[PDB]
């Protein structure tokens, strides 16, 4: 589903409608010998905030020939963290030094 | 009958590294990398023993 | 069809036996990102003419 170009300029104050967004990093890329073909496609509405906060990691698959596949996220460095409990105090990381 | 290790032989430690996928040619092959050399071969045949 | 590498050892002198070659230029080549498979491909019988 889609939003139209004209219920997001005279639609009431209120409402919340959402979105829907693209990702294609592990998008089907063309092959070699082929006859192009016509036609192009359009964004009309964009985000400024940004959006994406809750991103953990992304594209779990190694690339053809190179080592990291462009934007390609690891893991955070606290989620893998077990720190003992403390008599009062209940979660506390690890000294780190 | 343990037969020996041959004359010259170069000694490497497994590592769940060393073995890297790549392309070759027209298709994906699993590739071997020497460590001592850093090197390729993609070819199952060939790699130095 | 393909010759067999016991036939073209031990079969009379006259016959005339045709082989079938490949050409391989305008082929398929692999995808961006995928799991490698094994298995690779052999040629025993080659030219010399050419």
């Amino acid at each position: 589903q889609h939003v139209d170009a004209e219920s997001i300029m005279t639609a009431p104050k209120g409402k919340l409608f959402h979105l829907q967004f693209m990702d294609g990093l592990l998008r089907p890329e063309p092959s070699a010998f082929d006859p192009p073909a016509s036609g192009e496609d359009m964004r009309l509405i964009y985000p400024l905030q940004p959006i994406s906060v809750a991103r953990s990691m992304r594209a779990i698959v190694n690339h053809n020939e190179v080592d990291r596949p462009r934007g390609a996220v690891a893991p955070s460095s606290y989620e893998m963290d077990t720190g003992t409990l403390s008599r009062n105090g209940d979660l506390l990381y690890s000294p780190v030094a | 009958f343990v037969p020996d290790v041959p004359e010259g032989y170069v000694a490497v430690q497994y590592a769940h590294r060393l073995f890297s996928s790549s392309l070759a040619n027209k298709r994906n092959r699993v590739t071997y990398t020497h460590p001592p050399t850093g090197m390729a071969y993609p070819s199952p045949t060939g790699r130095p023993h």
